């Protein structure tokens, strides 16, 4: 689990994205897709080109589903319950994916906000995209 | 790792913008703050409390020129990256006893460095260049383990 | 995040050890020594030989650890609060350490509780140990 | 994989005793039970809603009886295991493109079948023996990777 100083340090940090939520988002999609191209058979029925606004449309979605895992962090298997009846029930898909998709994320946000992008925000930040990635990964029925 | 002649030249160009003094331990330091469990290979350090304490390290800021060193030999040879860390991997791997998945963690962390570093510059196709650039040097490090 | 049928999976399969808890957690310690020789550096104040009353001394606080784990499970950062300090804190461990051991745990299980290893059982108990390594490898001070 | 003779032969004895039909697809099945995101691999599979259905279905079965016939050749070529899987890393590495996590995975989930059926005979040593071949099974399955 997140350390309740790691509570505070995503919460400040996330909380200075803005609705540069999508843009961001859509810069860890892109940077996942092009990174690590297997990410792509994930989704066939998707236009993953650049500038893609099903892409730039998803990275809103994700980063807004990531804005309520951040709301209420000590309730995430009850508040990501439909996130992982889709990702872990229906989809099935690889954890190693969520670490692929966690670490773009990060790459995104050191791009974009270097300040807040200290060394145990980073930390932190990994912790809490970790723990998202296993409510998100598991099947807790 | 092979890879396409305008990523390869894109790699070379921002390493040719690199920060060879305070990335490499910006590297290092950020390992054993995002994964503490790292600080048990470097006791020989010292002071290792705080982020502020592992960054604020004379060894790691050290060191981690010595690593960003080996790093730049590999960008030299990317066609025989097997071999030129070939000792390191005897080293490791034979002798240190590293679990690589740290090596996985290291090279993701120097590809956190250097997004932090160029910003934009950092474009989703030069990572995916840098990506590929990482997992050879971690494919080459971890090579006595295969 | 674990499902409630694995809560009272784990509970009926870990409360079928009985007081076989520090021979089992004896045979796990010893078959982690002896597979992943590396475990071993963990422990240079250790006799890491067989039938050892230190081996089969530790094989009972860590299957007890495990113990009052699964009785206070959705309080597992909580009450294994000094196990984290030792293991996360003060010793580091990599949590591969971890991944090897809990796979010992399963051998060792499976091997002597056969009928209480249904293949539903070994992922509720995987989940379980994957649960209490993180909490273990987790500064969540 | 080099392992010493008397774990070398301790491991074929074991495997002698090995029940040559339900044992592989008691592993391909708990791969699935255990670790469901693999499930999606197996599609041309069908019904794997319960642990019930996945061990109960003859496609598993099946299927399971030809993977555990891949370790069997890989007993019996110890010394070059990644020739031997050669054409299996192919398949899996760049055809199929399945994580390479998975084969540490379904390699463990076998020790954990023997563990089952052999019991108290499936003693320390004989698993470190074991553990030896399933990584080197996962290191000649992963060729097509390093
Ligand atoms: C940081 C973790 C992630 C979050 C927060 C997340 C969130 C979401 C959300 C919100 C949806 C769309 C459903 C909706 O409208 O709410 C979705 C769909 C989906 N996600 Fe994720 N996801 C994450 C990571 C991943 C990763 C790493 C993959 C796989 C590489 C993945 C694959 C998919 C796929 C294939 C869909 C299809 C559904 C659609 O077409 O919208 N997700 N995800
Ligand atoms: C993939 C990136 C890595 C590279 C290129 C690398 C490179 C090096 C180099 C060049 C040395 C210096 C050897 C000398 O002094 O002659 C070294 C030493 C060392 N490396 Fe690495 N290394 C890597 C990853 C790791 C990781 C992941 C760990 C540990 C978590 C590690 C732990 C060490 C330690 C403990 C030393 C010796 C310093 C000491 O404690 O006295 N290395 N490494
Ligand atoms: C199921 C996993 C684990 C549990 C429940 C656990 C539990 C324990 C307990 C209860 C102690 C002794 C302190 C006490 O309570 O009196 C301990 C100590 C220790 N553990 Fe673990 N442990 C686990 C996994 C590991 C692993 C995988 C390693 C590393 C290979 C590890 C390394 C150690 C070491 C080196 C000590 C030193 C302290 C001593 O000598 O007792 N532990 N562990
Ligand atoms: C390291 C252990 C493994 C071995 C030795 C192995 C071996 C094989 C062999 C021999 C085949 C059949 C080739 C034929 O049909 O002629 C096969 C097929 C296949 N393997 Fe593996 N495999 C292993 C692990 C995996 C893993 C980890 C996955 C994925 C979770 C996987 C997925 C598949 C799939 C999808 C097929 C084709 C079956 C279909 O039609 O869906 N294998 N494997």
């Amino acid at each position: 689990v997140l350390s309740p100083a790691d509570k505070t340090n995503v919460k400040a940090a996330w909380g200075k994205v803005g609705a540069h939520a999508g843009e961001y988002g859509a810069e860890a999609l892109e940077r996942m897709f092009l990174s690590f191209p297997t990410t792509k058979t994930y989704f066939p029925h998707f236009d993953l080109s650049h500038g893609s606004a099903q892409v730039k449309g998803h990275g809103k979605k994700v980063a807004d589903a990531l804005t309520n895992a951040v709301a209420h962090v000590d309730d995430m298997p009850n508040a990501l319950s439909a996130l992982s009846d889709l990702h872990a029930h229906k989809l099935r898909v690889d954890p190693v994916n969520f670490k692929l998709l966690s670490h773009c994320l990060l790459v995104t946000l050191a791009a974009h906000l270097p300040a807040e992008f200290t060394p145990a925000v980073h930390a932190s930040l990994d912790k809490f995209l970790a723990s998202v990635s296993t409510v998100l990964t598991s099947k807790y029925r | 790792v092979h890879l396409t002649p305008v990523e390869k030249s894109a790699v070379t160009a921002l390493w040719g913008k690199v920060n060879v003094d305070e990335v490499g331990g910006e590297a290092l330091g950020r390992l054993l703050v995002v994964y503490p469990w790292t600080q048990r290979f470097f006791e020989s350090f010292g002071d290792l409390s705080t982020p502020d304490a592992v960054m604020g390290n004379p060894k790691v800021k050290a060191h981690g020129k010595k690593v960003l060193g080996a790093f730049s030999d590999g960008l030299a040879h990317l066609d025989n990256l097997k071999g030129t860390f070939a000792t390191l991997s005897e080293l490791h791997c034979d002798k240190l006893h590293v679990d690589p998945e740290n090596f996985r963690l290291l090279g993701n962390v120097l590809v956190c460095v250097l997004a932090h570093h160029f910003g934009k510059e950092f474009t989703p196709p030069v990572q995916a260049a840098y990506q590929k650039v990482v997992a050879g040097v971690a494919n080459a490090l971890a090579h006595k383990y295969h």
